Formats: C-alpha cells, structure tokens, sequence
C-alpha cells in the first residue's frame, strides 16, 4: 500500500508515524501544562489498591521529576526523538528521575493528554454555541426574565469546563451541561445552521421553579459537600411544600404529593449532576470504598479450595484499598463466570452497633437541612432529606462504585501486564553463553520409543550436521540386556560425534525429568573425554524449551529446514537460544503475534491485548537498542534481521527497505554514512538510529576501499566523532586525530588520565550544554567498543529446573494441595516405610505408612497395589530431589479444622459462609 | 502438542479448536488430518469409567450447565458436541477431570494333556486369556478347552 | 418483538419416566427443550408461560418411547424489517455500533448512521459523534434503531439495524 | 415479506396476542422468582437472565395496575395489536416521532388524537 512508502519516505521515526494521534510541535506553555499533568497523573498518583513498583531498571520521585517530563516532551514531540534515543542519548535531559521505561510512560501520558486537550476543544466549542443560541433569546427580548428552566450557561460554567483535569470531571461537566441544555440543543443545531426521560416532564409541568425553593442550588450544596458544614444557610418558605405543591399542581402531577415526587426528582438529579458533588463524592468514594463478595449458587459448590476464588469468596467490609496485584482481576473474573457478586460502598454492611456506623448519607443530611421546630421547615426538612437520599442512592452511589471498580479492574490489569513485561524483560536481558561459539541443542520427545535429535550450529548459528540417537532415552543401566546394549552404542555414536565436532556447548531441552538423565549422559561421555585428554572440557547447559516448541510450531522453521524434523528444529532453537537469546526471541517472535503464545502470566489473557503487545515490544526495543544491531551480519544471516525493526526509528518498513536497499546494491554497510549517501534516509531517522546500528569494520577488511571509521563500531554518536577524537588526542597527550584514535583504542589504559570535568567545561563554554555524562560514555566505549551490557549466562538454579521439568510453580504446587497420584512401588529399608508413588509432572511422592489411612495400617499391600491412584494431600516439597511427601487419610483429606487449605481472605466473610452451608445442610 | 477439531469451513482459511478452547486459523495446507481415537481412555471428578460420546455436564470449568456429546478425548481434555449452541459451530472443549458423568498361542500345534480330550492334538485358532480354541486333526471339530490343559508340541 | 403465542410441541417419554411423576417429567422435559429455542417461523423463545394440555401419549411400535404431543402458551421475540425499537448498546468501535434487544444482537453499520456521526478513535471510548457533539452514543446506551436485515444463524437469528430515519438515536 | 411496512405477518401471529416490554418483565420476573423458589432444579438459562435484565432495564411502567391501565387505554382505540405493542414500548415523545418510528402510523389516525394518546401514555409512565 501507499502508506507503507510514505512511511519510508517519511524523515520520522516510523513507531512516531504510526502513532494514532500525529506527533506536532508543542509551545512551551503546552510543554509545561503537559509535563505538570504528566507528572501528577502518572508518577505523583498513588492507586486505590495496593500495587509495588514494577521498576527494575533502579539498580517514586517529587517535583523535579516536572521539568524532565518537560525535556522528554519536548524531545519527541518538537525534536521527534523516540524514547530509546532520549535514554540513550539525552540522559542529562532526563536522568535521573526518568529512565527508558518512565520515558515510555509519559509518551504514553503525552497521547492521554493530547487527546483530553481535543476533548477540551470540541466541548469548549459546544459550550461556546449554547452560550450564544441561549444568548438570542435574550437578545429579543432583554426584558422578559429568562425562565426559571432556562439556566445561565454563565462564565462559572466555562471556566468550570476550563478546569477539568480528568476524563471523569469532563464527563462530570458535560453531565450537568446536558442535564439542562439537551433538550434545546436540536434548536441549538437548527438556529446554527440557519444563521449560517423523566426530566422533561418534571421541566414541562414547571417542578423545576418548586424545585429551586427547597433551600439551596446545587453548587450550593455541592459546596456545603465539599467544606463539610453548611456553608450555605437553606433558604426556608412561608408555604408548606404541600401549599407550594397545589400551586404547580396540573393534569401531569395532579396530587400534591406527586408534584412533591416530581419536585424531589428534580432535586435529586440536579444534585447528583452538580459537578462539585460528583468531585466530592468521588473522593469520598476513593478514600471509603469498601468491597462485598456473596457467591451464587453456582459458586457454594463451584468455588472449592482449589479454585482461584476460594480466597475471596465471601468478602465483608474490604477497604477496596486492600485489594492487591491482580485480586480485583480475579475477583471481577469469578462475577463474571457467575460464582459470586461484588458490591462497592462507603458504608459497612452488617455492623449495626459500630462507633460512628452513621452512613454518608445521615452524615451530608445536615448539610441540607435548616434547624428548626416549625411544621414547615420539618415538611421541607423531610423533602429535602427524601431528595437527596435519592439523588445518592439512585444515581451517585451507583456510579460511584462503578468508576471505582473499573478503576480497581485497571490497576489489577496493569498489575498483570507489568509483570508480563518483566517476565520478558528478564529472558530478553540473558547475554550469549560464554564458554568458560560452536552448540550443540539436544532435544528429546516424553514418549519413550521417540529419538534424540541433536543439531550442531557454529559460531554463527548455521546448522551444519546432526544426529540421530534411536535409544538415547534408555538407561544405560537398564535390567534388559538389549536395552543396555541400545543405549551403550547410542553413547558411542554420540561420543564419536562429540570427539569430532568438538562443540564447544551442549544444551538439553527440559522436557521432562528425563531432561536429568539425558545430561548425566552427555556429562558422562564429555567426562570420559577430558579423563583422556582427547577434547576439551564442553560446557553442559540445560535449557528451557518453551522458545525451540514455539519455533518447532512456526512455518518458518518448516520453510527454512523443510527436511529436518520437528525434534531437530527445536534443537536448532535451543542452540540459537543458548547462543544469542535476543536474537532467537526476536527471530522466534513474529509479527504474527507468536509472543503472544508464552506464558508470561496466568490472567494474561484478561488484560488489554494492546497494552500487553505495546509493553512487551517496548522491553524488546530497549534490549535491542542496548545491544545494538549489525546490518551486516543481518544481511549475511537472515534470520537476525528481525531486530532492525526493533531498532530506534527505523521499525519494520525502514528496516525492512534498508535490507532491500543493501541486498539490491549486493554491498555492505560499511560506514553509518552510507546510510544517508547511499540508501537516502532522511536526518531525523539518521539521528536516531545511527547510534544503534553497528558496521563491523575489523570484519570489513581492506575489501572496503572506502574510508573506514573506526568509531562507526561503536556507541559513539556521529555528532560526537569530533568528541570522540579530541578525547583520543588528549588521551595520547599530542603536541593526527585518526592515528590516535587507533593507538588509544589499542591502548586505552591511558583514557583514565584524562579530566573528562575540564571538556566538560569547554563544551559549556562554547554552547554544548552539560555533557559529562556522555564524555564518560565515549570515554567507557573506546574502552571497550559495544560492550555488552547483559547479564552473563548462568546454569539454571534448583527452583528454575524443578520448574521447568515439572512445569510446577509454588503457587501451583504448595503443601496442602490436593493431589492425584499412582502408586509405582512399596519403598523398603518384608520391612517397608511407606508407600512410593509418581506424579504427572515427574515427581516422585511418599505416602507413609501411618499416613497410608486413619487407622492403623498392618501391611501397606493390601491397602495399595501397584497402579492404582490415590488422592493425596502434599506435606512436604522437596524439589532438588523431584520428592513429595504425601497423605492420605480421610480426615487429612476431609480437613475438619482447615489446616491444610489455603489461607484466606483477611476480611473473609465466615458467618456468611456458615449460614450459607447450615441453610443448604437444612 | 496441540490437537484441535474443525468446525468451521471456508473457502481459504479454517477455524479449528483446539484443547485449549480457543479459535486459531490455519490454512488448508498447514493442517494435517489426524486419526480419531476410537477407543480411549480418560478421567473424570466422580472417579468412574467414561467413554466417547457419553453425554456429560460441565459443572466446573470453563463452561457452566453445559451439556454436549463427547467426539474426540484426549489425556486432559475433551471435545464435546451440541446443536443449540452458536459459539464455535456448536462444538467446544473442556477437561476430562472437570467432566462429569450426567495372542502368542495363535497358530501353534498343542497337544491336550489333561481331561476328557488327553491326547489329542490340535492347532490353536483363537486363544482367550484362560481358554483356548483347537480345532481337532481327526474328529473334524473345534472345542474350547481350557489352557491349563494343553501343552505346545515342540518340533 | 415481543409476542405471546400458543404452540405445540411432540415431546418423546423414554419409560423409565412412567411413575407416578409423569406428567410433571413431561412438563419438566418440555420446559428444558423448548425454552431458549430459536426458529425462523417463531424467532426467538423467552420463556413458557403455561402448559395448554397434554395430549393423550402415544406407544411408538417397537419402541418403547412415547410421544406426547404438548400444547403449551410461550412468549417468544421475532423480529422484522423495518421497525424501530429500543437497544442497548454493548460495545463500540470504528466498524459499527453493536446493540441488543433481548436476545437478539443488532448492529448499525456506517452506512446506516446518518452522515452526522463520525468516527473518533481518538476518542477513549469509541463514540459516534457530529461537529456539534450534540448526540454522543457510548456503550451501555439505549437508541432507537430500525431494524433491516434479520438471518437464521445456526437455528439463531441474529439481526442487523439501523438508525439512519430521523430522530432515531439516544433520548 | 412481513414488517410493520406491510403489516402482513402469519396466521400464527394472526391468532396470537402480542406482549409489551413491562409486562414482559413482569411475566419473567415472576418466573424467576418460581425457579428460585424451586429446588433442585436446572440452572436457568443465561439467555433468559440477558432479556430479563434488559426487559427490566427497558421497563416502562412498573406496575401491574400501570400495566392494566395502559393496556385498557390501548385497547379502547381500534389499533392494532403490533401497533399497540410498537407504540406502548417505545412511548413516543411526540406525534411526528412516532409517525417516523412507525410509518403504517401516519395515515390511520389523525395528528391531534395521536398527541392525546401519547400525552396521556407519557402520563401513565411514572
């Protein structure tokens, strides 16, 4: 389409274009309003529920933090400068109190405030319009009073609109505005273009004059919420509201007390629609929230000890503030599967007798309320308090606790994506395996009578041979004698193999707990190597296979091995994996949303699908903009070209275009420079990726006639190669700039010497502003070019392979769950201990013999035989050993006094849940 | 890893659940058939034996009073069958577990050993785990005797 | 639309369910398959109001089921063309507008909003909106949409409306 | 073929009664309450709970006696019953809205009788 080369056109950076909302310059009043509102609506914040700091980069801030939202707005929308550029080089702008991912968050808060400033717009046209189609009845006749249901759309109204600083207050505004302006605005859009409910009733039969004689106007009372006193003396009347009634009494209200009911109506909505009470309720609201749970009939049985709504499934007088990680998402999930319904108030439920149990709504009934013993203060004293009983209960408690609970649902949401996003972030920051390069991924398949495939890569992840093993997955040590004979010329062939190929790492998938027995294997023949000598020791890994399946699955592992079987393929990607995880991630994980298919969370599928997909390929442009991307070994290596379009401002089209471009030149990027004379990319996305994409020069050779910059190897920006050299020059101690930028990177032990303070200085002084931080970046590059910033490789520790072999988590797998398993064995020591059974997930439990039933136990055999399944209750956990201890008595099982199940909820609500199952008993 | 059940059709792209529960689209190509399993074992809460098509309630689970006819098992799930319901052309998964109820004597020659037929020799057409047919050499008929009764006549 | 009919359905009595209890199994029976059941003469089935009668059961040969044909009054929701009638709205985005009335699911296409109403993706919450911002429909609204187009979808009809006549919208 | 356009429907819908939005509430309210009141039986149908809580969302009057009251006055024009139901559970805010929601409307009876009609429907909602 014609978009995708406008886009490549286009001298911006293509994640910039693609933005729904197009970037445009920002003046330095909108810059301050939006750093302000930035700041206060995304750091200065705290939620409802009580939610932990997701930041991982510190290895919350006050006002300073303003003026580097401040800079960062300025840099994308003026400057068009994305986010890992400003990390990356502009960090004296935003650093400390901002890193990548809170930059990230204010351009996110940036769209939030753009948009709202549109909101704003259209609504202060609207209110404009009203002001004058109102204004022209005036205008005719000036002297008529404007009638008492026609309100003025004064300068309070527009400044009102003026102050909003939330969606919910603009909402709050425009509620109040059509809740007396909406039935004229179709005369509104008709007089325009020519010059170019319940309410209704209530405004036709004329309540509303009645309505403004109860004591106070709604802002008034609005105010009396706010300051919580009565500001506002209510205004009483001679006439009884009866007497006032029968005045406006007509065929629509034809008793006093319906025209009364009409009257209170109208009161009732104009105090809910007053934007002041809805402020003050609101924060009302979010500081006395609490949260009920009651199951259905469904959940009494459905939600059992075992469910995830097990905790919270009776809940009483929660504070909402309670509410923790993704509780709220649960217990939103379990309403809308059915097993219980939620409720949010600001009073307590069943705690008749407490201190000060007064409701909100007894506690604003003086605020309303004229303290008097005359008869007809009491009527209007009654009218008032029935009025603003139903304004509360009918309308403002409702929607009230429902902005609550979408707020609480957001939080939990967000929860869980940020912990997806560290999921991510955590695979994506493992650095290639250093051996202590050529990998060999061994991978292996739960049947038995399938074979091993192992497929050796070279340094470069090319397949280059394979092997077969028909009966790796046998022991060696096996009873069967044709058995030990198959698995010991497995081992031959695999050590013959091993002798020649020489790799210098051998991964295992973990498939299952035979994953151990396959590296005892692979450790034993590698073991008998270095006894004698022939070969060097070879690293021995094992490594998660979620990443080689997920490969194994994807048509391109059929395009690009069509003949290689799936085991191969997934072997392949473990040593991929093992040799580069970001590039294997990257190459792994389409556009076609295959990230989407790890399991980063349980509730993942519950949050916001674009808020995931943004988060997780926000942390995959920050991992591979820190490590950088080397067009040539893209071009000469297909698949690491995913990570071009992760790179700063280029994004898939530029990235994609750029390879075009090289491939149909048949030359290499030999120099940054040729990224503009040659493949014609326009400034702006020059300068921001040109830091981050990498020309291995040493690899470029003489071939290159052309100039060659050394520094074009390097983070070193080309607006600061000058930098780079004088620092070299200084560096040498000189009395030319590209024979010490050689020595000094061949020698920088004489960096150190350098008063990187002093340049800093100069470059102030002749207009550069504070560089310090990114003279010690050039200084710590020509120390050592593209130095790679991830954590080193490590062996996965006890609780990693427990997990993944078992595919076990401690939330999954806890002493007291309730557990299936099958007996394999009595363990002995005649004399027997217990019970030896194994579970699904390979561990291996114990029943013993006291715990083999409620009563004494003889003899284990006739109680248990060997196959059959036994519901069991887990005591002990040991995963370095695959163990679990097991019981399984029937009152273990039955657990009268609740020692085995989970704990639950603080507020649990347990005198419901007592009724609840003596009524079902009953 | 993943099996999954067509139940929507169309002229290019294809709709098949998997164990999962979710709808993933594939292509004509890309799909390759897989044998149903005629005979299949599985689990269920109640602890009691349950076979295909076997009408069944989803109590717990992903799906609540459901009711469908099971077409294909699997270790931990099933694929269950109805014609009321518009989601996913009528078939949807759920577990096993959440489910709930709503030859080597063959062509040998044996001679009999013991009983009223001792002596006489035979080949073995059929043989049960505890009884064996032979059909006689001499008498022109074939007699159930039991195995403990028959011994293989060795060349 | 809402509608109240007498109809008949055959109902087949397997005789394990011939004791004392037969005519309430058969009413039971009768409830669990006819309710919630959408035809194309009928439209949709709400509820059972009452059972008319029970027409004497028949024994089928050679097999022991018997049929009872069932009277029974029922309220059902059939649709039409071109009716206006009230809608609650559950979800909008750029594509269309999705409402519904009772069981039916409607939806207004852009076609069908009067040129008035734009799209807003800006907007937070998809909304369709005009220049003068004087009709805004969010989720959760009730409009007043004439139907269009009506479709069996697997013994479930589903239909489309529209909103394009005047006056048609929020009130 | 059939719509409030040609106000051609079936037999069945010939012989059969038609229902409004309240009363229909009120119909499978009480049914509601029956099944709940009944133990031990099938859990309803998520389709019925979605009309229910619609049909009360959408319900106009809320009152059996409202209900009779309206239908009286309903059934006192000769009207017929689509149109009745039609205009009974949309209450039309004005004689030229329902003209437009229902077109067989204009042309049958006249302007100021519908106004009526509508006024005192307006006056039954509570």
């Amino acid at each position: 389409t014609d978009q995708d080369n406008e886009i490549r056109a286009t001298d911006l950076p293509e994640r910039f274009q693609l933005r729904s909302i197009p970037v445009k310059g920002a003046e330095d009043d909108e810059l301050e309003e939006e750093a302000d509102w930035i700041y206060r609506n995304a750091f200065a914040t705290p939620t409802i529920s009580l939610q932990e700091s997701c930041d991982y980069l510190d290895r919350r801030k006050g006002p300073s933090t303003i003026q580097k939202i401040k800079e960062a707005l300025g840099f994308m929308r003026n400057q068009h400068f994305e986010v890992p550029f400003i990390a990356f080089y502009r960090k004296e702008y935003v650093e400390p109190e901002l890193h990548i991912n809170d930059l990230w968050r204010v351009w996110q808060w940036d769209e939030k405030w753009t948009q709202l400033r549109i909101r704003k717009e259209n609504l202060t046209r609207l209110f404009e319009k009203m002001q004058a189609y109102q204004y022209e009845q005036i205008s005719a006749d000036p002297d008529k009073p404007l009638a008492d249901g026609i309100r003025a759309l004064d300068t309070t109204d527009m400044e009102r609109l003026k102050d909003v600083q939330s969606m919910d207050e603009l909402k709050d505004v425009y509620n109040h505005f059509l809740l007396y302006y909406g039935r004229d605005i179709p005369k509104m859009q008709n007089a325009a273009k020519a010059s170019r409910d319940m309410y209704t009733i209530c405004q036709s039969a004329g309540l509303d004059g009645l309505a403004k004689k109860f004591g106070l106007t709604p802002e008034q009372f609005g105010e009396n919420l706010r300051d919580s006193y009565q500001r506002h003396e209510t205004e009483q009347f001679p006439a009884e509201p009866l007497e006032l009634a029968k005045d406006y009494v007509c065929s629509q209200f034809p008793t006093p007390e319906a025209v009364l009911e009409g009257a209170r109506y109208m009161v009732a909505l104009q105090i809910a629609r007053e934007p002041l009470v809805r402020q003050v309720l609101r924060q009302t609201f979010q500081e006395r929230a609490k949260l009920n749970i009651t199951p259905t009939k469904k959940g009494r049985k459905d939600v059992d000890e075992a469910h995830y709504a097990y905790s919270f499934k009776y809940l009483k007088n929660k504070p909402v503030k309670e509410l923790r990680d993704d509780q709220f998402l649960k217990i939103c999930l379990a309403e809308d599967e059915g097993l219980l319904t939620t409720d949010i108030s600001i009073d307590l439920k069943g705690v008749e007798g407490y201190g000060n149990d007064q409701t909100y709504f007894e506690e604003i009934k003086q605020f309303y309320y004229r303290d008097e013993f005359s008869h007809q203060v009491q009527e209007w004293n009654r009218q008032r308090t029935m009025a603003i009983e139903r304004a509360l209960q009918q309308f403002l408690y409702v929607q009230m606790a429902k902005e609550l609970k979408n707020k609480l649902l957001a939080e939990a949401k967000e929860y869980v994506i940020k912990a997806c996003s560290r999921k991510l972030y955590n695979w994506l920051r493992v650095a290639p395996y250093r051996p202590d390069i050529r990998v060999l991924g061994i991978a292996f398949s739960s049947a038995r009578d399938h074979p091993v495939f192992c497929a050796l890569v070279n340094g470069e992840g090319e397949v280059t041979d394979f092997l077969r093993l028909p009966h790796f997955t046998k022991r060696r040590t096996a009873w069967r004698e044709e058995e030990r004979e198959k698995k010991a010329q497995d081992i031959e062939t695999l050590k013959k193999f091993l002798l020649n190929k020489k790799p210098h790492v051998v991964t295992v998938a973990g498939e299952n707990r035979d994953a151990q027995m396959l590296i005892e294997d692979v450790k034993r023949i590698v073991h008998e190597l270095d006894q004698g000598q022939q070969l060097s020791s070879i690293g021995v890994e094992l490594v998660d296979n979620e990443l080689a399946i997920l490969y194994m699955n994807s048509k391109k592992s059929e395009a690009e091995f069509r003949d290689y079987p799936p085991v191969l393929r997934q072997a392949v990607s473990l040593a991929r994996r093992i040799q580069d995880p970001l590039i294997e991630f990257a190459q792994v994980c389409s556009s076609d949303e295959d990230i989407l298919c790890l399991k980063f969370h349980p509730l993942q599928e519950h949050v916001v699908k674009e808020e995931l997909l943004n988060a997780l390929y926000c942390e995959f442009i920050n991992r591979v903009n820190e490590v950088g991307v080397d067009v040539n070994r893209a071009i000469a290596h297909p698949y690491s070209q995913a990570l071009i379009q992760y790179v700063c401002g280029l994004g898939p089209r530029k990235g994609t275009h750029l390879l075009k471009i090289l491939k149909q030149n048949n030359t290499r990027l030999e120099s940054r420079t040729q990224l503009v004379t040659m493949c014609h990319m326009g400034p702006k996305v020059f300068m921001n990726c040109a830091g981050f994409l990498k020309i291995d020069t040493a690899s470029l050779g003489d071939s290159t006639d052309s100039y060659i910059e050394v520094l074009d190897g390097s983070r070193v920006h080309p607006e600061t190669y000058e930098w780079a050299r004088k620092m070299a020059v200084d560096a040498l101690e000189y009395d030319n700039p590209a024979g010490a930028l050689e020595e000094i990177l061949e020698n920088p032990e004489r960096l150190k010497d350098l008063d990187l303070d002093a340049f800093a200085e100069e470059l102030e002084r002749q207009g550069y502003g504070d560089k310090h931080i990114t003279l010690y970046d050039i200084r710590a590059e020509l120390s050592c070019r593209y130095k790679d910033l991830r954590t080193a490789y490590r062996s996965p520790n006890t609780e990693e392979i427990f997990n993944m072999l078992t595919k076990e988590t401690p939330e999954t797998f806890y002493i007291g769950k309730l557990i299936i398993c099958n007996v394999t064995g009595i363990a002995h020591r005649g004399q027997a201990i217990g019970v030896k059974t194994r579970l699904d997930n390979g561990v291996t439990g114990f029943i013993p013999t006291k715990f083999l039933s409620d009563k004494v136990v003889k003899r284990p055999e006739e109680r248990v035989k060997v196959g059959m399944t036994v519901h069991c209750r887990i005591m002990k956990i040991d995963i370095e050993k695959f163990s679990a201890d097991l019981t399984c008595r029937t009152s273990d099982l039955m657990d009268r006094n609740n020692e085995w199940k989970l704990p639950k909820d603080t507020y649990y609500d347990f005198d419901a849940e007592a009724a609840d199952h003596k009524q079902e008993e009953d | 890893q993943t099996v999954g059940v067509i139940v929507r059709l169309e002229r290019e792209t294809f709709q098949v659940l998997n164990m999962y529960g979710k709808v993933v689209t594939v292509r004509h190509q890309a799909v390759t058939r897989k044998k149903d399993n005629r005979f299949a074992v599985a689990l269920d809460s109640e602890q009691n034996n349950i076979h295909v098509k076997d009408i069944v309630k989803v109590i717990d689970g992903p799906h609540s009073g459901r009711e469908g006819e099971i077409r294909h098992l699997f270790r931990s799930f099933a694929f269950l069958h109805c014609k009321k319901l518009v989601e996913n052309g009528g078939m949807f998964v759920c577990k096993t577990r959440h489910l709930v109820l709503a030859n080597e004597l063959i062509g040998q020659t044996v001679r009999i050993s013991q009983g009223p037929y001792k002596g006489y020799i035979g080949v073995v057409k059929d043989a049960t785990e505890s009884t064996a047919r032979v059909e006689l050499h001499s008498t022109c008929q074939t007699i159930s005797v039991d195995r403990q009764r028959l011994t293989t006549v060795g060349s | 639309m809402f509608y109240h009919i007498s109809l008949e359905h055959e109902i087949l009595l397997h005789p394990r369910y011939f004791g004392p209890n037969l005519l309430n199994t058969v009413k039971q029976k009768l409830f669990t398959e006819v309710e919630g059941t959408c035809t194309g003469k009928y439209g949709f089935v709400i509820a059972v109001t009452t059972i008319d009668n029970i027409g004497a059961g028949v024994i089928q040969p050679g097999r022991g089921f018997v049929l009872y044909p069932v009277k029974y009054k029922a309220i059902v929701f059939r649709p039409f063309k071109g009716e206006v009638v009230d809608a609650v709205v559950t979800q909008v985005n750029k594509v269309g507008l999705f409402t519904e009335i009772g069981p039916m699911s409607c939806f207004i296409s852009r076609h069908s909003i009067p040129s008035e109403m734009e799209f807003d993706p800006n907007s937070n919450p998809p909304c369709y909106k005009t220049m003068d911002e004087d009709i805004v429909i969010q989720q959760d609204d009730e409009i007043r949409l004439k139907i269009v187009g009506t479709r069996v979808d697997k013994n479930d009809i589903f239909a489309i409306g529209s909103l394009m006549d005047d006056y048609l919208g929020l009130v | 073929e059939e719509d409030a356009s040609q106000l051609i429907f079936p037999k069945e819908f010939e012989t059969a009664e038609t229902l409004l939005n309240s009363e229909v509430h009120m119909l499978l309210e009480h049914r509601k309450q029956q099944n709940e009141s009944a133990e031990d039986e099938q859990e309803l149908s998520e389709v019925f709970m979605k009309t229910l809580n619609y049909t009360a969302r959408f319900s106009r009057f809320k009152n059996r006696e409202t209900i009779a009251s309206v239908r009286s006055l309903l059934l006192q024009k000769k009207l017929h019953k689509f149109e009745l139901a039609c205009l009974a559970n949309l209450c039309p805010e004005t004689a030229e809205e329902s003209k437009a929601l229902i077109p067989s409307l204009e042309g049958r009876f006249e302007d100021e009788e519908l106004q009526q009609i509508l006024d005192d429907i307006q006056t039954k909602r509570s």
